RNA sequence: AAUUGAAGAGUUUGAUCAUGGCUCAGAUUGAACGCUGGCGGCAGGCCUAACACAUGCAAGUCGAACGGUAACAGGAAGAAGCUUGCUUCUUUGCUGACGAGUGGCGGACGGGUGAGUAAUGUCUGGGAAACUGCCUGAUGGAGGGGGAUAACUACUGGAAACGGUAGCUAAUACCGCAUAACGUCGCAAGACCAAAGAGGGGGACCUUCGGGCCUCUUGCCAUCGGAUGUGCCCAGAUGGGAUUAGCUAGUAGGUGGGGUAACGGCUCACCUAGGCGACGAUCCCUAGCUGGUCUGAGAGGAUGACCAGCCACACUGGAACUGAGACACGGUCCAGACUCCUACGGGAGGCAGCAGUGGGGAAUAUUGCACAAUGGGCGCAAGCCUGAUGCAGCCAUGCCGCGUGUAUGAAGAAGGCCUUCGGGUUGUAAAGUACUUUCAGCGGGGAGGAAGGGAGUAAAGUUAAUACCUUUGCUCAUUGACGUUACCCGCAGAAGAAGCACCGGCUAACUCCGUGCCAGCAGCCGCGGUAAUACGGAGGGUGCAAGCGUUAAUCGGAAUUACUGGGCGUAAAGCGCACGCAGGCGGUUUGUUAAGUCAGAUGUGAAAUCCCCGGGCUCAACCUGGGAACUGCAUCUGAUACUGGCAA
RNA sequence: GGGUCGUUAGCUCAGUUGGUAGAGCAGUUGACUUUUAAUCAAUUGGUCGCAGGUUCGAAUCCUGCACGACCCACCA
């Protein structure tokens, strides 16, 4: 399921971090960034075509967590969708409920977020969720079940949560510390750093 | 002898009884006349969970489709006047 | 499948042994003559036990026959053991599936070689209960000659040792036993006496986990692979999965039928000798030697340590003397596998009469147990005792 | 007839094999193989990598 | 084969030979009625006919035949002698 | 809202551009094999032998049709001990009820297999010469008699199987008579045909004290129907081969007789001499068919295991009986083969029903539970049967979800590995450390699937009745295979859960050593003859994930069978040339016809499945509502330019 | 489970009164040739399947055990 391994050696491996390693010292530099991905990152890639393509589709899938097979999936879930199955596919790899959790600073990190959803960390709108591929609607309401409230985690999650960028699609209680989650989202106000065009050639082949 | 009866469709555990109009002697999935409402003892507390059309039953009625007693509950429990 | 079985009075696994052609086959045939009119269960003829076309090819006893019955007391699972030499070794299978050994040696015949061979075996695999039927007695009328030929018994069990001081002897003639004359069926009656006498009731190992060496397995018709043979330890029931430990990589086997003597056992119990139909198994993988043990109760040993006694010349075995490399096979409960004399640093040599010690080397990975006294047999030869010490 | 992968077989006069596809196209006239791991057939001794093929289990200490 | 209903496998045996017996003379009168016809006498056969008419329609409702053929046997058969006599 | 949808590359040569094969990159599956493996949800699971089968079970029900009671339990005439009413007990069908038998009904259903079948089948839409148990609407009858037999007894053949004869006796069994209609024959008049009683309760009157009798429920018989199902027919569509070109004699049609439920060469008699066929007859091979599934942008191609319908079969071949219906899986008869039993005289057996066995094979599972729920069978009901079904078990076979932890962490360790031995890399990875516990494991709670039905009772119908029965509530006890359930709570503590393939290019990601055209690799081109990124190992890295690879088969890529959407001067391909039948295409003008054509509508295109738009499962898979679609086909009504037919 | 016949350098297969086992195909060792074929000689090579025993001595016989291709089986 999820890498669960070294997870800043994808750092390494598509240059720009993945905010993997974001925790607490947001100050990553322990890994000799962007020039040991291996024995031999010292060698200079030509990285053709299909080279591109897919350090792309790593990049995007690795930073989510997503695993090929349910990817492959949100392609065509994405594809099915009207509209553009580029801003179809970014709505839904955002949609997912750990996700969500970390967007609303319930979290350090985005896979510790997930260890909330597994551990029943959650309730949303009366209902407590161990789906971390949860497609969370748009404006819900995703609190924490009480066994699991602000046990040294959360407080700890939220404290440097409050320098994060803060999306605009969503709110926080904050007081209670419930997520208050509102629209959509939309290409504007999420990544812009990614290109979508490039995985939907990836499938087309 | 023509019956109404139910069908037994849905899943394992998770029933959805299909009430239908069959060649009584047929299987419980297998052929029948025409299909009318359903049937969900699962869905309790919903919009719904119990559709039937009471009008295309009586027209078979008078035609002798002698109704199952569970779907006759049915019409019991879908109450002539609610 | 037919009739539910019940368990009854207790087991006790007799059965025929001494040299070859003492009339075994017609004394276990005379065996269920005698209480078929007092008990319901016995009446087996003669022909009734020589059903092998191999064992019908002579008119003695080769394939180790089975027959049921008990005295009003105690159970007796009977086995029409074969004197054959070849068979010796398949007499084995039934001596160390035997609770009590009746020495049948015939008073117009004598304690021979073949008759010593089935003695150390005996022993050497677990049998403490042991009774004497001597045959053939209406030949020799001369009392003088049955004192001495009871002294050799009592001299022999004490050779081989079993306790001869304790050792019932029953001087009688099994045909005229199944020519209907009570007279010979009551010097039967006389050993029926000793039946309940000198043999008492042993203890049933159902507290330990399952645990049976395999005894025969058949292609039964319309149900399969069915094995049979007495539970080493432990219990057994219809709907259980036990493992099959044993020369092969160990593996599961369910529990899809437990019967004995063609009756329905409810149960299946420690000692109690059973027949259990086994689910997925095929004829071809099972046979005798291996263990349908409580799942991962053994390690797959490969080699043991050991102590091997060695009989001479007169004793039935080494003429002439060996040494560290030689090769003989080790009968762990029902198997052959050669099981190697490799004597550690300096004992490089060993003459017939010794009682030499030596770690083994094991042919095959067989489930191994340490303190497992075994008899051993070397190239169509009894070669003497063993004793397990130690196991690798 | 068929190709034996590996470096080493165990195979003699019968020893009864299983049959896969694919020809070596090395030595015409063979286009097919042998299993290493299937019946009387082991496996290629002392493989530690791409032992999913040649039948290899995986080295245990 | 072992099954209760082996009294349905010995009850047919019973009713066929009754069955039968009942076509036997039933069929034998229609043959009565062709043996006037190939008499050519108008009387025979219309004798015959009234004897074989109210005997014919009273095995149709018995199961034995099914009316139909019935009626054919009373309609061509009557055809045949009408158009004779 | 309901198809917003289509990629290439490596390989001929010294090199290039063509045509051209070839092979991989994608997806898929009843899959199998190998390495490997924690759990759960939901599906699938003998395509090879349509090979042969031990065991159990898979179809019985009604005492409210009848004679009877052999069992079990009561009442009772009587009985036996002795605590004379505590027990015992020979008789008795008087009851509750019930073996065996008569009979009604069902066994023609459900279930399984795909051998056969190239058209007696199916799919589609029409058609007339049909029958139709049970259900249901209407109109009427429902009188009165007789003769046998099973069971039961006696004797008796026989190893058994399985009978034979002589007596007993009933009915909703069977057969006459009466009476018959809009019923059947006939133009008509006439002629002629049916049957059955039981059960609950009951005041009066009446009791040869069986009951007559009253009342209601149910059933019977006949006619017309409808509904339903089935039979039958027409046209079209429905694999490959022309190295199969003539096929056939009940064959093609008429007439008369007969026959089927119904028309018909379905079958006969005689006459006529036809009928089919290159828009493929007959013959040979293969193969169930479609809805659908995989794939494909689409068109098409391949295919059609599962789920549903239709067809066909039941060891082999054929026949017929009972019956509404089979010309029949667990029915009968014959003949054969394969097996079993035997007293060897003679009989018995059919897993292609669910499990299971041997066997075949690369390979695919338990001789489990319950009738709790749905369905079906019989029954008034209660119930009883149910290997249909609902469930559990086994398999990673597939699909999907989760977990194997998070965070902090530089001596930037140990050792592995390369080294320009400076060092780099492994590697925030680990240890240490602060938290956390999902799933399992162990200890307790606890949904929903359950509607009914039972009994008692109230009230509205019923009726002479406050009795019975019917309809609607109330009440108590409760009825669950799964089930140590889903879910919830709590407990110890990161503790128990990540491997597999590849790294020359194709195609993501590299080095050092070992081996030297040897050993080996491989899908393709091709690598190895002493310094290999192509072999074998190690480290590193990449892909994917409870799976990862390999082989198999299908389509795509393949515009390398091209309708969409290809070519022939030389690459493969213009017949050597010409005339010419059928077939194909056809100037121009007007009119008409409306076959093609297009519009609109109707019926239909079964559902499920595919698509859109919602909902319920913690989510998803899945289930599921409504819509859309099923690109089609037949009819009816319009336009009638274009093409076709007709006239000039 | 039982009873008859089998196993030769690294490989195909020999050797009957039991007297100390054979080539052919691998290579290695030098010239030739880009490196091979052709061309040449020297040459190791079985532990006569594994174990003991009979004999002074065993490829030879005594059985057994691993593992084959044959004949009966047995039938909880
Ligand atoms: N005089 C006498 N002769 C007897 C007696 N018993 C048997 N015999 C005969 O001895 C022979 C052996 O019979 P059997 O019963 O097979 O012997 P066994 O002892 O089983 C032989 P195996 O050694 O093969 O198992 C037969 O000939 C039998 O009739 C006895 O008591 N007395
Ligand atoms: C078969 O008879 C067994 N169940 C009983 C014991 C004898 C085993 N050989």
């Amino acid at each position: 399921a999820r890498y669960l391994g070294p997870k800043l050696k994808l750092s390494r491996r598509e240059g720009t971090d993945l905010f993997l390693k974001s925790g607490v010292r947001a100050i990553d530099t322990k890994c000799k960034i962007e020039q040991a991905p291996g024995q031999h990152g010292a060698r200079k890639p030509r990285l053709s075509d299909y080279g591109v393509q897919l350090r792309e589709k790593q990049k995007v899938r690795r930073i989510y967590g997503v695993l090929e097979r349910q990817f492959r999936n949100y392609y065509k879930e994405a594809a099915r969708l009207k509209g553009n199955t580029g801003e179809n596919l970014l709505a839904l790899l955002e949609g997912r409920l750990d996700n969500v959790v970390y967007r609303m600073g319930f979290g350090a990190t985005r896979a510790e977020a997930r260890q909330l959803v597994s551990h029943k960390a959650i309730m949303v709108n009366g209902r407590v969720v161990n789906i971390a591929s949860y497609q969370v609607s748009p404006n819900d309401v995703v609190s924490i079940r009480e066994k699991a409230k602000k046990q040294s985690r959360v407080k700890a999650a939220l404290e440097l949560a409050e320098q994060r960028e803060k999306p605009t699609w969503l709110e926080v209680d904050a007081g209670k510390m419930e997520g208050t989650f509102k629209r959509k989202p939309e290409r504007s106000d999420l990544s812009a750093d990614i290109n979508e065009h490039l995985i939907v050639e990836l499938y087309s082949k | 002898m023509v019956t109404i009866r139910l069908a037994r469709h849905g899943a394992k555990k998770r029933p959805f009884y299909q009430v239908v109009v069959a060649d009584s002697r047929n299987a419980r999935n297998g052929r029948f006349i025409e299909r009318v409402g359903f049937f969900n003892p699962i869905a309790s507390e919903k919009e719904e969970g119990t559709r039937l059309d009471l009008d295309r039953i009586a027209h078979w009625v008078g035609q002798g489709a002698t109704i199952s007693d569970r779907v006759a509950a049915l019409i019991k429990e879908v109450n002539k006047a609610a | 499948s037919k009739e539910k079985f019940e368990r009854t009075k207790p087991h006790v696994n007799v059965g025929t042994i001494g040299h070859v052609d003492h009339g075994k086959t017609t004394l276990t045939a005379a065996i269920t003559t005698v209480l078929a009119k007092t008990y319901g269960g016995a009446a087996r003829a003669f022909d009734q036990i020589d059903n092998a076309p191999e064992e019908k090819a002579r008119g003695i006893t080769i394939n180790t026959s089975h027959v049921e019955y008990d005295t009003p007391t105690r159970h007796y699972a009977h086995v029409d053991c074969p004197g054959h030499a070849d068979y010796v070794k398949n007499m084995i299978t039934g001596a160390a599936q035997m609770d009590g050994a009746i020495l049948v040696v015939a008073a117009t015949d004598g304690p021979m070689p073949q008759t010593r061979e089935h003695i150390l075996l005996g022993r050497q695999v677990g049998v403490p209960y042991i009774i004497v039927f001597l045959n053939k007695c209406d030949m020799v009328d001369d009392e003088e000659l049955l004192e001495l030929v009871e002294m050799e018994v009592r001299e022999l069990l004490s050779q081989y040792d079993f306790p001869g001081d304790d050792t019932p002897i029953v001087r009688g003639s099994a045909l005229k036993a199944l020519e209907g004359d009570a007279e010979w069926e009551a010097k039967i009656l006389e050993l029926a006496g000793f039946l309940d006498s000198y043999i008492p009731e042993p203890e049933r190992a159902i507290d330990k986990p399952f645990l049976l060496p395999i005894e025969d397995v058949f292609s039964i018709s319309g149900r399969g692979t069915v094995v049979t043979g007495r539970v080493e330890r432990g219990i057994i029931k219809v709907g259980e999965e036990v493992e099959i430990v044993g020369i092969k990589e160990t593996q599961k086997s369910t529990c899809t039928g437990v019967e004995m003597f063609r009756k329905l056992l409810d149960e299946g119990r420690a000692g109690e000798n059973v027949g259990v139909l086994l689910r997925g198994i095929k004829r071809e993988e099972i046979e005798r030697g291996q263990v349908l043990a409580k799942p991962g109760t053994i390690k797959p040993h490969t080699k043991f340590e050991s102590e091997v006694y060695i009989l001479s010349k007169d004793e039935g075995g080494r003429h002439t003397p060996f040494f560290k490399g030689y090769r003989p096979q080790f009968y762990f409960r029902t198997t052959d596998v050669t099981g190697t004399i490799e004597l550690p640093e300096g004992v490089e040599m060993v003459m017939p009469g010794d009682n030499i010690k030596m770690v083994v080397t094991l042919i095959h990975p067989i489930a191994m147990d340490d303190g497992l006294r075994f008899a051993i047999r070397e190239g169509g030869r009894t070669v003497g005792a063993g004793v397990v010490a130690k196991v690798l | 007839t068929s190709y034996i992968g590996g470096e080493g077989h165990n195979l003699q006069e019968h020893s009864v094999i299983l049959i896969r596809g694919g020809r070596v196209k090395d030595l015409p006239g063979v286009r097919y193989h042998t299993v290493r791991g299937a019946l009387d057939c082991s496996g290629v001794k002392d493989r530690k990598q791409a032992r999913s093929k040649y039948g290899v289990k995986r080295p245990k200490a | 084969n072992i099954k209760s209903a082996k009294k349905r496998a010995i009850q047919s045996e019973k009713a066929r030979k009754h069955n039968a017996s009942r076509r036997s003379m039933m069929r034998t009168f229609i043959k009565k009625v062709y043996a006037a016809i190939e008499a050519g006498d108008k009387a025979a056969a219309q004798k015959a006919f009234n004897e074989m008419q109210p005997i014919v329609d009273r095995q149709a409702a018995k199961g034995l035949i099914h009316k139909n053929k019935a009626a054919r046997h009373k309609a061509n058969l009557t055809a045949q002698i009408n158009k004779l006599a």
